[PDB]
């Protein structure tokens, strides 16, 4: 869709440039533990996993419709990463957003 | 040839072919992933009960405890794991703490032996002891 976006010109002016829309992961690829990178690394607290290969097996049903009850462990694993070491960083992120524009997030 | 053993021991024209054609189109009713896992929790045998039971020394083997205190923190420890197979914080089924008053049950533990006293010493060295109470030596 922002490709799409990218070549509408009407009338001599673009509409939705690329060079000011913001995409959902560049605020999280900026960290130095790289927040994918980081949630990837979630298996170790999980007592009985002990490998992402394995996790994403036991989360699943082989149905892809997961269990509610490894989404509430895993959530509660994850609800830390996601509060904590995500949004000062954004905070940081979306101020200096605003002060380099007015731009789309 | 040469099988291997899960455990030591004593050492140490032209073929057309119009009748089949295996593509689709048949999905699973129960769905077979789900039902042959129910099937493999179930398949699984019974865990054994080795306390109270002699090894090879003959010393008998388990945790020094209270038999009835060692039933009780088995009811307990079994609770904790049908807590953690419901994935609760409290195990809906519990086997501990019921109404039922069952202060005489006993499971078997390393506290009593075979002949029926206690195990503060174990029989290695109780019999070890015993015959080495009576020895000679040479005069000099």
């Amino acid at each position: 869709i922002m490709r799409v976006l990218d070549s509408i010109s009407v009338l001599g002016v673009k509409i939705m440039p690329r060079a000011h829309v913001v995409d959902s992961d560049e605020v999280g690829e900026q960290m130095e533990p790289t927040f994918e990178h980081a949630v990837m690394e979630i298996y170790k607290g999980i007592a009985g996993v002990d490998s992402l290969d394995d996790l994403t097996k036991w989360v699943l049903n082989s149905d892809l419709v997961p269990h509610d009850d490894r989404l509430g462990q895993l959530f509660q694993a994850f609800l830390p990463l996601a509060k904590d070491l995500l949004a000062p960083m954004a905070r940081q992120f979306y101020d200096n957003s605003m002060s380099e524009g007015r731009l789309l997030t | 040839k040469r099988i291997p053993r899960k455990t030591k021991g004593k050492s140490s024209p032209a073929t057309a072919e119009p009748g089949t054609s295996n593509c689709e189109h048949y999905k699973a009713r129960p769905g077979i992933a789900s039902v042959q896992k129910a099937t493999e929790s179930a398949e699984l045998p019974m865990k054994n009960n080795d306390e109270g039971t002699p090894d090879k020394r003959g010393n008998t083997k388990g945790a020094l405890v209270n038999e009835h205190v060692e039933a009780r923190d088995e009811a307990d420890d079994a609770t904790k794991k049908q807590a953690k197979d419901t994935e609760k914080a409290k195990a809906q089924v519990t086997y501990s703490d019921t109404g039922i008053n069952n202060a005489n049950e006993l499971s078997r533990s390393g506290n009593v032996d075979n002949e029926g006293g206690s195990n503060q010493k174990p029989m290695s060295t109780r019999i070890a002891e015993a015959t080495s109470a009576i020895v000679s030596k040479h005069p000099a």
